[PDB]
C-alpha cells in the first residue's frame, strides 16, 4: 500500500523532473518509512527489548540469573569439556530462567519470543578443560533483527562471547568465594563444643577466624574490579547507546 | 588475568583447609584428644601455601595498581586508589 | 547466590515493625494492603522479583514470607487487621497465655524452649514449600525482653537446625539508661546468643533512631511507631538489590562474603541521607559524604576518631559514577582502616522500584548504608555497664525463674558468667582489630 | 539566598500584611498564593524565590513565621491571604495572653514556647537551600512585640550564628505610655544591640509627618501607613527580587554600610511614589533625597554628620543626571576627616508586571543612611528612662519570668540596658570626631 501511494506521488512529479517536489516526497517517505521501521521493530521484534535482554544476560547486567546458571550447572561446571552432558544445558537455561526474573518474560505474550533466544555453546579450549572453563553462553538472532544489531557473526571478532568470557571469569570467582566462605562458617560455627576440646582447639579457629580475613581480601578485590567495570564502563556506555535509542520515545522536552 | 587466575586458586587452598578442618572436628567428636597432630600439620601446611600465595598476590596487586596509577587518566588514578 | 528470605518477628517490636516493612515492601512492589497486586492486568511486565519476600499465587495475592510470634496476640491481630488479606493467619503464633517483664527475658527463653516444637513446625512448613531458601531476617529487638528471650532460643534451634541459611538479625538498644537493671540482664544473654550464633546483625540505637525520626520529619512527636519506619528502610535499602536486582550484589550471601572480614564481627552500624517514605536532593557525592556523617547514625556512637572497618552503601536512584568515584576518594581520606585490612569502600547501585512516584534523578540524594566498625562496642558497654553492676550485687537474680528454670537449677551464675564472657569477647575482638598487627599470627607465623 | 520574614507581635503581623501586599503587586502573584500571569510566557524575568517557595503548583508559599499572641492578627493576614500563607508557619502564645505591655511579658511567652517557634522557623528553613537570613517585623515598645523579637533574636543569633537576621523596628512617637514603653523600647533594645544584624528605624511620627501629606486624611493611621515601612522595605529588597547586575545580596549591601562591627541603626528617606510617582528627574531625587523633608526618622538635624550613604534609583534614569547630582552632594555633605565620602548609588527595576510600568518615563528612590543623629529617636525613651526606672513601679511590678526571679534582676537588667543603649550614643558621637580615627591610623 505504502509504494503504490509513493508511485503515485512520483508520477504526480515526474513532470517536473526533480524541482524540489521530488525531494519533498522523499522527505516525507523517509519520515514514514523509518517511523514505520520502528514501531515495527519495538512491536512485532521487540527491539528494545531484546537489546535489553542481551545486555542483561551476555553483559551479564542480571545477577540472579547468572547465579542461577552457576548453581544449576554446578557438575557441568566441574565436569571436563570432553565429555560434557550438554543437552543437560538445555535444562540449565530452563531453569535459570524460572528461577529469574527472566521468568517474566518467560511467562507473557510479547516475551517468549525473546528470551527463547538464549542459547548455550561450548568452547573448545583443549582436553582437561571443564565447562567452568568452555561454557559461552550465545544468543541467537534472525533476520530481521540479525540484519540490525551487532550479533557473533562467525565471520565477525565475536565481541558478545568475548565480554562474556571476561566477565565470567569475574562470576566464576565469586560464585566460588561465596560456596567456599559458607564452607568456613559452616565450620567455624562448631564453636560450642569447644568446651571439652579447647586444648587442640584454641589455635586452630584463631588461624581460621584470621584465615576469613585474608579470604575477604579476595572477595573484595573481585568485587570492586568486577563492579568496577560494570559501573564504570558496561553501565556508561550502555546508558549512552540507550539513550540514543530512545530518542524515538520523544523522552527529552529539550 | 592473572590476579583472576590466583583468586581461583586461592579458593582451591582454603577449601582444602576447610575438609581439613571439618575433619578435624569429625576426629574430635569421636577422639577429643586425638585428631592426628598430622591433620594440624597439613592444616598448617595449606596455611603456610595461602600465606605465600597472599603475599604474592598482593605484590602482583600493588604493581598492577601502581601501573593504573601511573599510566595517566584519572580514571586509574581513582581505580587505583580504590584497591587500597 | 540468593534465594527466599524469611522474616521473623519475635515480639511486639517485631511485630510493630512488621507494619512499616510490609506496607513499604508492599509500596514499593505495587501490592496492596490486602496481598494484591496493584497494577491492573493491562500491563504484565514486572522487572522485579517478589518471589523472595511473598507467595504468589493464581490470584496475584502476595503471601508475605514471614512468621510472626508474641505473647500478646494483639499486636499480631493488628498487623493482620491493618493489612487484612495479605497475611496467611498460620503464620500468627502466640505464647500460652501469661505475662513477665526484665525477667521477661527468662520468660522469652522458656517460651521458646516450651514451644520450640511448634515454631519450628511453622518455619519449617513455610521453608518446606520452596527449594532455594537463603536465609532469614530476624527481628530481636534486643531491649525487649520476651522478644530477647524467644529470639534467643529461636535462634539457637535455627542456627544448627538450619547451618545453611544465613541469620541476620535486627537489634536495638534500650533508650532508657534506668531500664537497664532488667534489661542488662536481657541484654547480657540475649547478645551471648546472637554473638554464638546468628551470621549477620545490624545494631540500632533507640535513643538515636528517636532522635534522628524527630529531626528529619521535624516534629516533635517522636515515638517509636514513628521511628519503626527508619527501620524498616533500613531494611529495604539492604534489600533493594535483591527485590530490583541489578548485577552487583542481589545475595545476602554475596554482601556479607564482601562486608564481613570475619564472623566474629558482624555487627553493623547503619546511617542514612534524606529520603522519602511511607529540596534536600543533593548529589551523590554528597550524599556519600553525608553518609558517614555521625548526625546521620542510628547508633550513637560518638565517632570520637571513629574506629574504622569494612563500608558498604546504596545511593538510591539514578546517579553519576564521577561523583560516586570523587566522593569515594574523599571518604577514603576521611575514613581510616587498619593496615592488616583491605579497606573496602563499597557502593551498591540503588534502583528505584518502577511502581514508584516520579522525581528528578539528579535530586535523590536518599540513600542508607552500613559500616562494619568497632563503633558498636560502646553501645554494648552501656548495658554492660548496667549488668557488671546489678549481677554482681545480686539484684533481681532472684526474680529470673519464669519457668526456664534459671533459678531452679541455679544456672544463675552460671549463666552469666558465660554470657559475659561471650560479651567481652566480641568487644575485645573488635577492639584487638583495631590494631595492625592483628592479623601477624597468620601472616608473619613464618 | 532565601529570607525568612518573622512577623513579631501586632505590629509585625500588619506591617507584613502590607509588605506581602506589595509583594503580591511587585510579583504578580495573587492572594491565594498563584501567578496571576498566564503561562503562555514561561519565563518571568524576576525571582520569587527568596521571598517565596513558589511550588511545583502555582503556588508562592510567603517565607514567613506569623507570631503572636492574639492570633486574630494573624487570621486578619491570612483571611485576606487566602491561600496565600502556609498556616504551619503560624505560632501563637496561647499559654497565656501576655500580661500587659511589657517586653518581659513577650519575652516569658516566647521563652517559653522557644522550641516551637523554633521548630517552625526551621520548617521554613527546611523549605529553603540557600537560606541566607530573616527579616523581623516589630514594634520597639511593644510587650509581644519588642518581648518576643527579643526572644526570637536570642535563639536565633545563637543557633544560626552565620545567618542574617535584621531588623525592622518601629517606634512609637514618645507619649505617657513611656513609663512602660521606655523599658520595653530599651530592653528589648539592649537585645538588639548586643545581637541583631543591620536595623532599620521607623519612627512613627515621621510616618505620621508625612502620611498627614500623603494619605486620605483622616486615615494616615499607623497601621494604614504600614505602606511606607513597605515602600522602603520593598524598595531595598528590589535588587533581589528584580535584580540587576550590581547589588545582588544583604552581604554586598551592607560591604558598604557597616563600618565597624557596632550595630548600626540606619535612617531610610523616600520620595515619590505611588501606591493605594511622576517625579522629574534623577537629578531632583537623589538632591531630594538628601533631605529630612522626606526621612520616616525624625531626627531634626540641621548638620548631622553621615557615614555610609547609600541610594537606589528605579526607572529611566540618565547616568549624567545621577552624576550631576553627585557633584553637588559631594560638596554638601558632613563626614569626618578620617574618611573620604563615598556615596553609593544603585540603578533597580520596575517589576514586569507592575500596571504603572507602561507609563513610566519618570524615576524614584530611597535613600538609605548612617546617621550620627538616628539615635534621637530613642532620646525620649532614655531620658524618660533615667527618671522611670530609676526607682518606680514601672521598673519591677511590669516584670515576669526571667527578668523578675528577683528585684537584683530588675535593678541591674534595666540599668544595664540603660548603659548598652547610652554606649550606642557615645559612639554614634564618637564616630563624628576626626580623633576617631585620628588616635588609630597614626598610632605607630
Ligand atoms: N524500636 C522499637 N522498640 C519497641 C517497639 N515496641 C516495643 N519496643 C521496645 O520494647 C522494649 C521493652 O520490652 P517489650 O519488647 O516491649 O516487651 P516484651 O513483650 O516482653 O518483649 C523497650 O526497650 C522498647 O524499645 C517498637 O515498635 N519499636
Ligand atoms: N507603624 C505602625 N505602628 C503600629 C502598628 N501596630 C501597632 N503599632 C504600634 O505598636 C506599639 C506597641 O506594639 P504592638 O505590636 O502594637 O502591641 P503588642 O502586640 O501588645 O506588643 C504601639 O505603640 C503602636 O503605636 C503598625 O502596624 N504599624
Amino acid at each position: 500500500e505504502f509504494s503504490k501511494k509513493y508511485h503515485v506521488l512520483y508520477q504526480s512529479n515526474s513532470y517536473r523532473g526533480i524541482s524540489t517536489n521530488f525531494f519533498e516526497i522523499i522527505n516525507d517517505q523517509y519520515s514514514e518509512i523509518v517511523n514505520h521501521t520502528n514501531q515495527i521493530l519495538n512491536q512485532k521484534f521487540h527491539y528494545r527489548d531484546v537489546v535489553f535482554a542481551l545486555k542483561n544476560i551476555l553483559l551479564m547486567g542480571k545477577s540472579d540469573f547468572m547465579d542461577a546458571l552457576i548453581e544449576k550447572a554446578n557438575d557441568i561446571l566441574a565436569t571436563p569439556s570432553d565429555s560434557l552432558p550438554n543437552y543437560k544445558l538445555t535444562r540449565v537455561l530452563q531453569e535459570a530462567v524460572q528461577l529469574s526474573s527472566l521468568r517474566h518474560l518467560m511467562n507473557s505474550p510479547r516475551n517468549s519470543s525473546v528470551i527463547n533466544g538464549l542459547d548455550a555453546r561450548v568452547l573448545d579450549l583443549g582436553h582437561g578443560s571443564v565447562g567452568w572453563d568452555v561454557f559461552t553462553l550465545d544468543y541467537i538472532l534472525y533476520p530481521p533483527l540479525s540484519l540490525v544489531l551487532n550479533v557473533n557473526r562467525p565471520f565477525g571478532r565475536k565481541e558478545y562471547l568475548r565480554i562474556f568470557n571476561f566477565l565470567w571469569r569475574f562470576k566464576k570467582n565469586n560464585y566460588f568465594y561465596q560456596k567456599e566462605m559458607l564452607k568456613s562458617n559452616d565450620i567455624i560455627r562448631s564453636f560450642k563444643k569447644i568446651r571439652g576440646y579447647n586444648p587442640l582447639i584454641r589455635d586452630i579457629i584463631n588461624k581460621l577466624s584470621r584465615i576469613s580475613i585474608l579470604r575477604t581480601q579476595f572477595q573484595q578485590f573481585n568485587s570492586k574490579m568486577e563492579s568496577y567495570y560494570l559501573n564504570c564502563i558496561i553501565e556508561e556506555n550502555f546508558k549512552e547507546m540507550t539513550r540514543k535509542l530512545q530518542r524515538t520515545e520523544n523522552k527529552s522536552q529539550n | 588475568v592473572l590476579l583472576l587466575n590466583s583468586v581461583y586458586e586461592f579458593v582451591k587452598v582454603y577449601c582444602n583447609l576447610n575438609d581439613i578442618g571439618y575433619e578435624i572436628f569429625i576426629k574430635m567428636n569421636l577422639n577429643d584428644h586425638e585428631a592426628s597432630n598430622g591433620l594440624l600439620g597439613k592444616f598448617n601446611t595449606n596455611l603456610k601455601e595461602i600465606v605465600s600465595q597472599y603475599k604474592n598476590f598482593k605484590d602482583r596487586l600493588y604493581i598492577f595498581r601502581a601501573d593504573l596509577k601511573n599510566d595517566g587518566d584519572e580514571e586509574l588514578f581513582l581505580l587505583s586508589k580504590s584497591l587500597r | 547466590m540468593g534465594g527466599e528470605i524469611i522474616t521473623l518477628q519475635a515480639g511486639q517490636c517485631g511485630n510493630h515493625v512488621g507494619k512499616f516493612l510490609w506496607s513499604q515492601l508492599a509500596k514499593e512492589h505495587a501490592i496492596g494492603t490486602d496481598g494484591l497486586s496493584q497494577l491492573p492486568d493491562s500491563s504484565t511486565e514486572r522487572d522485579d522479583d517478589t518471589k523472595p519476600f511473598f507467595r504468589e499465587n493464581s490470584r496475584n495475592k502476595f503471601t508475605p514470607r514471614a512468621i510472626m510470634m508474641d505473647s500478646e496476640p494483639s499486636v499480631i491481630a493488628d498487623v493482620e487487621n491493618t493489612f487484612r488479606g495479605f497475611f496467611d493467619p498460620r503464620n500468627t503464633w502466640v505464647a500460652s497465655d501469661g505475662a513477665s517483664a526484665g525477667n521477661s527475658w527468662a520468660n522469652g527463653y522458656d517460651i521458646g524452649t516450651r514451644n520450640q516444637d511448634d515454631i519450628l513446625n511453622k518455619i519449617d512448613k513455610e521453608i518446606d514449600s520452596t527449594d532455594n531458601f537463603e536465609g532469614f531476617q530476624l527481628l530481636h529487638s534486643v531491649a525487649g525482653g520476651t522478644g530477647s528471650g524467644l529470639g534467643s532460643n529461636l535462634l539457637e534451634a535455627l542456627c544448627d537446625r538450619y547451618p545453611k541459611k544465613i541469620l541476620t538479625t535486627y537489634s536495638v538498644f534500650p533508650a532508657r539508661s534506668s531500664e537497664v537493671v532488667v534489661q542488662s540482664y536481657n541484654t547480657i544473654l540475649a547478645l551471648r546468643r546472637l554473638i554464638e550464633d546468628s551470621d549477620a546483625t545490624v545494631v540500632f540505637d533507640n535513643a538515636s533512631l528517636l532522635n534522628i525520626s524527630g529531626k528529619v520529619f521535624r516534629n516533635p512527636n517522636i515515638d517509636l511507631q514513628h521511628t519503626n519506619q527508619l527501620i524498616s528502610t533500613i531494611i529495604s535499602s539492604v534489600t533493594n538489590s535483591i527485590r530490583f536486582p541489578s548485577y552487583m550484589y542481589s545475595s545476602m550471601s554475596s554482601i556479607y562474603s564482601t562486608l564481613i572480614p570475619s564472623p566474629e564481627l558482624h555487627f553493623l552500624s547503619p546511617s542514612f541521607t534524606p529520603f522519602t517514605s511511607d529540596h534536600k536532593g543533593h548529589s551523590s557525592y554528597d550524599v556519600m559524604l553525608d553518609l558517614l556523617d555521625p548526625s546521620n547514625s542510628l547508633v550513637s556512637t560518638a565517632m570520637n576518631n571513629p574506629t574504622y572497618f569494612n563500608v558498604y552503601n546504596t545511593i538510591i536512584g539514578n546517579v553519576e559514577p564521577r561523583q560516586i568515584s570523587r566522593a569515594m576518594t574523599k571518604l577514603q581520606q576521611r575514613i581510616k582502616f587498619p593496615s592488616w585490612s583491605s579497606s573496602a569502600m563499597h557502593v551498591n547501585i540503588g534502583r528505584r522500584s518502577p511502581y514508584l512516584p516520579l522525581q528528578p534523578n539528579e535530586n535523590e540524594v536518599s540513600g542508607m548504608m552500613l559500616s562494619n566498625m568497632s563503633t558498636v562496642v560502646n553501645v554494648f558497654e552501656n548495658a554492660c555497664n548496667t549488668f557488671d553492676k546489678v549481677f554482681a550485687k545480686g539484684a533481681f537474680l532472684n526474680n529470673y525463674n519464669v519457668g526456664d528454670l534459671f533459678q531452679s537449677m541455679q544456672n544463675v551464675q552460671d549463666e552469666f558468667a558465660e554470657s559475659r564472657e561471650v560479651v567481652q569477647s566480641l568487644m575485645e575482638d573488635y577492639v584487638a582489630a583495631e590494631q595492625d598487627s592483628y592479623l601477624d599470627d597468620v601472616l608473619v607465623d613464618d
